[PDB]
DNA sequence: GATTTTATGCCTGATTCT
DNA sequence: AATCACCCGCACAGATTT
DNA sequence: AGAATCAGGCATAA
DNA sequence: AAATCTGTGCGGGT
């Protein structure tokens, strides 16, 4: 039944995997271990018995031939979790969403028919690579798309990278590495709230002074403020927008009601801003940022980057011409799932006992996980959508803006 | 190894799958009511160029071609995705034109990808129309190497008009089609008043028209789905009862079925019903529909009455069947609940967003082009001193910057060039330096390179001529283009205009009839 | 119903079926050795740009492509005549470029189209040089829409260097491998001297060279089948006896195999041989094939001889094989018997039709260019006289007009009309009538029009000069032609050069061993 | 399994089907007629029972499954006509050379196995078409290639094409239908006799006036015929070949010959017209249709297409632009097997009893059948090898040509 | 993503008759 | 060359238990 | 003891 | 004799 059983008879040095498809299984076997190792492939997604009847897990192919390969029994009066085979588990799915499924899947059959094996710790999850990186000699695997951001960062300030403000200084090293981690999570966290207000907004403000409450008053004071930010936005415009702003006053506070049209004859009619902004925490740390990120080159400035010298303004593309140099000699490749990998890099990535990485599954309280298996893997629609409704987007606009 | 608990694992990965699911594979997008899968298939289809008036196509290219470019999924279900877009008995308005065996109304088989070609529609072209001119945005691929559009800049009101179906985790909706001319006479009536409510929009628009044209057995449902987005209805076959004389024979005709029924297991279920004694009074039972129309011929014993068999058949068979509607799409990529008016009123949006986005690219490409001619026809009168220079230059190069080094003076063409509204015709990004000064003209880099590309041909009068005549054209497009963008009232002219062209084109007659109890 | 005789139905059918499979399915083509379906494949290759300096495509478009457009025939059959030309324990010299999995000598197998990569190999392009200059005839497909060549006009000894094997109705056709060396000297020496007998040009090739480099067994059928056409050779395996002294036990090593063998298939025979106790002397086998290159291991009984057990394992077992050379071809257009002076002779006439063809099409280019550079340079010599024509031209057609029925004066580029005389470079097809008759240059309508096109940009001296020097550079190419076509020594000696060039490039080593019983 | 038994139990109305193909045989099942009709998919090729033995005969599947499923007797001692099922059989395998030979193949077996079936007249071939012709309004289908060049023929003959000669003369269809006949006969004539001349110096003769050999004697007219001649074919030459003609008169009537240096480099020997062509009926033919294909246009002509006119200064010029015009608004599709068939396309093509059409297969001799049998499908190569060498295109060489 | 045994002719080895 | 056995949600005959 | 007969292997096609 | 329970199929995915 596509199981490829290993040599050793004694059940304490065994392992055992549940391979997604055909390919990576036939991929496994050439590559494997054949000592102490045996393979299993799964050749599409399985029943889910928490809504089946128990009639028909036994008429189920696929979860009949897992628990015969196991070799526990099954049902009450007959289970004995003594009896094991294969101390190992190891999952070992693709690293897409239906992967993620197949793994949810296979985590309810084991939680609901063999807790003992749960709670005992021998489930474990493998974690193959996404990326493959080449530079010529420096070639490796990263895994999820953060890493390969922290990658590319630290490679396009792999040294060099002096940046010569007015005639000579030099940050060297930490200080620019430092203030280009605090601008990629302010530029995250606008990202993250891009949604409320307009990108371009946003990016112009960091560079505008505070607000400067303090000194606001009803009449020729609070119109400075928002005629400069509209002037500033006007005079840099591609797509044909337009920004028009006016104010109002309540007894306690001027507010401002900005306005901005493009590609429609419509309007939005107000983009408030009032002491609930300002008192945020989010712009308190957009001015942070500010206060270093002003007009700090003078006439002449420039990158000593390696053999290159790029003397111009606009930082923003000043690191794009870094990014493209870091660029100039890397190669990318982006697995598509584990059919693309040959046994090699199978056996060196996943399945190596001395430079693999895994997962060990544990439970932490009973009552809440049987809660949570019950709420989602369930056949009541309603709580289900009610559970992703209340984490949806809504409750991921976290309102910290720390 | 590190430990992580049950719960956090899957609470993350059902929560991940889940929201990919939602917006990813099943519900459509309210502005133009096609899932990514449709859309992804029609866009490479258009890259092709395998236009509706040119040869077929084998059908195992474009699924691959899919495959390999946009879609990374699997090929069984892009090839069925395919195959369902080319039967008239599946959509009201077919976007897919084919040849081969795609099966039948008996729901039997279709055959493989090797034996089968496929072409673009001609309405088809309608969703994808005006696409080249900056009219909608791209997004990238899978691994960031292609490029895909975020909506097409439909004109047809999709959604309504083909309907839609589909399940998602948590949800699911399920649309009916309807009529073009019962939708787009709707929508002008919404344009011609803001303020509609439902019943001057059902007035024009009585209720859904399904392919294979039933029986509505109601009118409520409809009302209740069109205010609320919920509703149901039922929907019941022909049939009729005729009588011979002679011997008092009875026979039952049926003609039209209801929609999405397979008629082979339609007759099977009525023999196996019939073989276990649960209707009685029928005798035969026989199948004639052969190339004009669909024929059941059901005849009964001479101890019964053809109207109560033929009710019994109605409440035991699948001749009459129910239809639950229920109205989910995305408005922002978010799942909503909607009625006839949010759908009309989104797609006059993404009319006025399109037709603007359109005037602006015309407008810099009438601008751009005009430029070019004024120095063409400026460097024309002044042919001598042109030539003498070029003549004096060695190279190029240095012809170039002797050009450009000195001004020109106008000449005998000042009269058109001052008539023009000071800068109707200047592009944007030109400097104040260039252009047409006091008394002389200044020329750019570019445009010294366009007097150098120039031929002898063009020293003849008919060609002196042209020039002047589409300068003048330039001129009135981009008065008019500017008249547009102006006011707010020329648009929905233009948006009428356009709907009332499509009816002309597309329309075609009802189907079903709607009838009380 | 039209009665039918069985006897002309069955006769009819069958000699329909022999003949396309006879001249269209198996054999060869003696003067490029290449069947129709290698031939479809890399031109359809060649046209897709597919060169072997650009990235590479999968496997299913090439298939698809080569299927719909040349081949109506299956995919299976498609893909393993692609497959089997990139497999480098097949041909000698392989054709294709793969990447992916093309199996392996062990026993393995391919993998699917989907999952595999192709482009052509540097040694192609040699098989289709000077395909666009009008060398050789082109026919119509199948369905009579596109066009494919009759024969390519190859550069590599293809027949004799990658041999052939086919079967067809009533015969059959085997060649094995030879070396591109040896074969490129025999050529050499037949175009030396074309009286050249057998024994001559037997010590310039010795024999066969397998790509899996065995050993040959005897010498007279070698000698019988490059004398009559049909002969038998022995391949015996290559292996030795070692033994380490200390214990005084020896060991047979095995290092290669005869062609095509299979080694799982020849190790299980083996282990089936010696277990029924048919072989004696036999203690252990291993295989210990990886990376380095191949070694198989028998470890032998303590009190046996190596050399009587070496002896029946090549009785009894598959380290010795028989082939069977049988040389059979198309000469015309019907199946011939060869052998190797033919082969050459035939190869040698191929050549210097292609060598002339190309000659005849580069003189013709040549004297059609130098024709519109003496008309523009005649143009350019009188610029002012020409631009006044022009400028009271009221339409194209009448400046063309007048430009053609009027003489002009040569001026000062007459001297250069000087080294053109004798009717050098004027075309065959120009009449008398026009050219230069008294030192007045008479123009054409082509050359008006090609006047007429001609931009103000090359009125500068630099862009003058270079029509002087590219009209000096063509007389002297067209007098290199004329010289080529005006003799034959001059044919031979390119052909020297051009095979010379070639043995130099491509040229290698020997693999097999040939020896004596 | 495999095999659509009809309804019909008398063993006098029903037939049978031998569909070559698993999707030729999915798309017939739909498209027939339920009541008396039955379809028996083949997948490929099938076993030769001259060269196999009765064992393997019985063991193999294709034909244990065909000899079930009609019902008779396998082998002596058995075999019964009597009691058989499906008494009418219809091959209709696919219109290419595989067809052919599994046609041969399927013959043969019912030969061999079951003579008094093939005796008493129930073996029949049926005769799907190949292309199919829309112009708009008609429809229709065309079989093999000659029914297409015929079709062609009355379409760029259909309407209109009134060739004007000097002001307004009209030929008005039989003439020229007749002279294009004549004219594609004489070509036909000439295609066929490639090998033993060139097809330039055939078609050259027709235009230039008759030899008159009755009349030439020895006037010395030859030489000037056969400059004239050469001058000619120099004059529109375009592939770089040169001609040049020999005289002599070793015969009261002076002989000539051309010798011609080709693209190859090579020069053959000649191409002598000696007694037998100028005698041959051939050149009588040729004479008598250039009689007809003088220079008949004047100084100014052209055809008269229906809303159309072109001046035209020869006929195949003429020709070729009628045939251009006919092909505006015609579609053409070409089926490359029985799978590329819709149902319907197949029932009112080959499967619908009043508009079908069929061969009956009949046995005339039995001894001279017996040895072809023996001669092409025996397991001797030899003769079969000889038999394909006689009727090679060394039999070809038919010097009726008509 | 992977799924059956046939035709056609020249060599061999394993096996069967007189 | 079309077929294998599971996930997701909504509405509906005929089959079992109170 | 030696003729006779039976299979499997190679490369493009259903 | 009211009320729970068990199956089938529509259209994009392993
Ligand atoms: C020959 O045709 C031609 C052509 N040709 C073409 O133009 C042509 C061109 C291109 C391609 N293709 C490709 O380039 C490609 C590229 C990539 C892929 N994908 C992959 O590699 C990846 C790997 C991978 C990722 N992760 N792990 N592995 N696969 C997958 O993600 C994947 C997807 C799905 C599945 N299983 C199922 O769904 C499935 C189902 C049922 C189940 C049932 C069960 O009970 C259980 C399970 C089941 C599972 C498993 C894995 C694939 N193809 C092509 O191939 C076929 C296109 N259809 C072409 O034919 C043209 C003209 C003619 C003519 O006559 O003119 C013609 O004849
Ligand atoms: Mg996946
Ligand atoms: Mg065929």
């Amino acid at each position: 039944g596509k199981l490829a059983d290993c040599q050793e008879r004694d059940p304490a040095l065994s392992e055992l995997y549940l391979v997604e498809g055909d390919s990576a299984g036939g991929s496994a076997k050439q590559g494997r271990n054949r000592k102490n190792q045996a393979i299993l492939p799964l050749k599409g997604k399985i029943l889910n018995v928490e809504k089946a009847r128990f009639d028909k897990m036994l008429s189920s192919q696929e979860v009949a031939t897992l628990i015969t390969a196991l070799g526990c029994g099954i049902g009450r009066d007959e289970y004995n979790p003594d009896k094991l085979r294969y101390h190992s588990i190891i999952i070992m799915t693709d690293a897409d969403v239906d992967g993620s499924h197949i793994r949810t899947l296979l985590l309810t059959f084991f939680y609901r028919q063999m807790p003992e094996i749960v709670e005992r710790g021998h489930v474990y999850i493998a974690q193959p690579p996404l990326y493959k990186v080449k530079k010529g000699k420096q070639e490796q695997y990263i895994k999820d798309d953060e890493a390969m951001d922290q990658y590319q960062i630290s490679i396009a300030l792999d040294g060099a990278t002096l940046h010569t403000n007015a005639s000579a200084p030099a940050l060297a090293g930490e200080a620019l590495e430092k203030l280009v981690s605090e601008y990629n999570a302010t530029q995250k966290m606008i990202n993250r709230m891009e949604r409320r207000y307009p990108k371009a907004m946003l990016k112009e403000l960091i560079y505008q002074p505070t607000l400067t409450e303090a000194d606001l008053s009803d009449e020729q004071t609070v119109t400075r403020w928002v005629n400069a930010l509209v002037s500033e936005l006007n005079d840099k415009e591609q797509h044909g927008s337009q920004w028009k702003f006016d104010v109002h006053t309540n007894a306690e506070q001027n507010l401002f009601e900005p306005i901005v049209r493009v590609r429609t004859h419509g309007v939005d009619t107000d983009y408030p801003l009032d002491h609930e902004f300002i008192t945020g925490g989010e712009y308190r740390r957009i001015c942070t940022l500010g206060e270093k990120l002003r007009g700090l080159l003078e006439e002449d400035a420039f990158i000593e980057r390696g053999e290159r010298r790029q003397p111009v303004a606009s930082f923003e593309q000043a690191l794009d011409w870094l990014v493209k140099e870091s660029r100039r000699g890397l190669s990318i490749q982006r697995y598509k799932g584990l059919g693309e990998m040959n046994p090699e890099q199978l056996w060196e990535t996943t399945m190596d006992p001395e430079s693999r990485r895994m997962l060990r599954v544990t439970v932490k309280d009973a009552i809440a996980a049987d809660q949570l298996f019950t709420t989602l893997m369930g056949d009541a629609v309603e709580p289900r959508r009610a559970f992703i409704e209340e984490n949806a987007l809504k409750a991921a606009n976290i309102d910290i803006e720390n | 190894i590190t430990p992580v608990n049950i719960e956090e694992e899957l609470k993350s990965s059902y929560l991940d799958y889940a929201m990919s699911v939602i917006v990813g594979r099943a519900l459509p997008d309210v502005r133009d009511g096609l899932k990514p899968v449709h859309r992804r298939v029609l866009y490479a289809m258009n890259v092709l160029g395998n236009d509706w008036n040119k040869a077929y196509k084998k059908s195992a290219r474009v699924v691959g071609d899919v495959i390999g470019k946009y879609h990374p999924h699997g090929d069984s279900a892009v090839y069925d995705t395919i195959v369902r877009m080319a039967q008239p008995f599946s959509l009201r308005y077919m976007l897919v034109d084919g040849q081969g065996n795609f099966g039948s109304i008996d729901g039997d088989s279709a055959a493989a990808m090797r034996y089968t070609e496929i072409r673009l529609a001609k309405i088809a072209h309608e969703l994808m129309a005006d696409l080249e001119k900056e009219t909608v945005d791209f997004v990238d691929n899978y691994d960031g190497t292609e490029k895909i559009p975020d909506v097409m800049p439909t004109k047809i009101p999709n959604l309504l008009v083909n309907g839609s179906s589909g399940i998602a985790v948590g949800m699911a909706t399920n649309i009916p089609p309807h009529n073009l001319t019962e939708v787009i006479n709707g929508c002008l009536a919404y344009i011609d008043d803001e303020d509609i409510s439902i019943e001057g929009l059902m007035e024009h628009i009585p209720g859904p028209d399904f392919p294979t044209a039933a029986i509505i057995n109601g009118r409520r449902g409809i009302e209740e789905a069109y205010r609320t987005g919920r509703g149901k209805v039922y929907i019941r076959a022909r049939a009729e009862v005729e009588v011979d004389a002679k011997t008092g024979r009875e026979t039952i005709i049926v003609h039209e079925i209801p929609y999405q029924v397979n008629k082979a297991r339609l007759i099977e279920k009525i023999a196996e019903l019939v073989k276990e004694k649960r209707v009685e009074g029928i005798s035969a039972l026989r199948d004639e529909s052969d190339k004009d129309g669909m024929r059941i011929v059901i005849e009964v014993k001479r101890d019964a009455v053809g109207e109560v068999v033929l009710n019994n058949l109605y409440s035991q068979t699948q001749l009459q069947v129910s239809f639950g509607i229920n109205m989910v799409a995305l408005h922002h990529g978010q799942p909503k609940i909607m009625n006839l008016k949010d759908i009309i009123a989104a797609f006059v949006r993404h009319r006025r967003e399109v037709v603007t986005r359109r005037t602006i690219f015309e407008l810099r490409k009438a601008r751009d082009r005009a430029h070019i001619l004024e120095a063409l026809a400026v460097a024309l009168a002044n042919i001598d001193p042109i030539i003498e220079l070029i003549r004096h230059a060695p190279t190029p190069a240095e012809a170039k910057t002797a050009l450009v080094a000195n001004p020109w003076q106008l000449g005998n063409v000042a009269a058109m060039l001052e008539r023009a509204g000071d800068d109707a015709a200047r592009p944007e990004w030109l400097e104040p330096e260039f252009g047409v000064r006091d008394g002389l003209y200044y020329l750019t880099e570019q445009q010294a390179q366009a007097i150098l590309d120039l031929r002898l041909q063009k020293l003849t009068g008919l060609e002196h001529e042209k020039l002047l005549d589409e300068y003048k054209e330039l001129l009135d497009q981009i008065a008019e283009l500017l008249r547009i963008l102006g006011s707010a009232d020329r648009l929905m002219e233009v948006i009428r205009e356009e709907l009332e062209l499509v009816r002309e084109q597309f329309g075609d007659k009802r189907r079903t009839e709607i009838t009380a109890n």
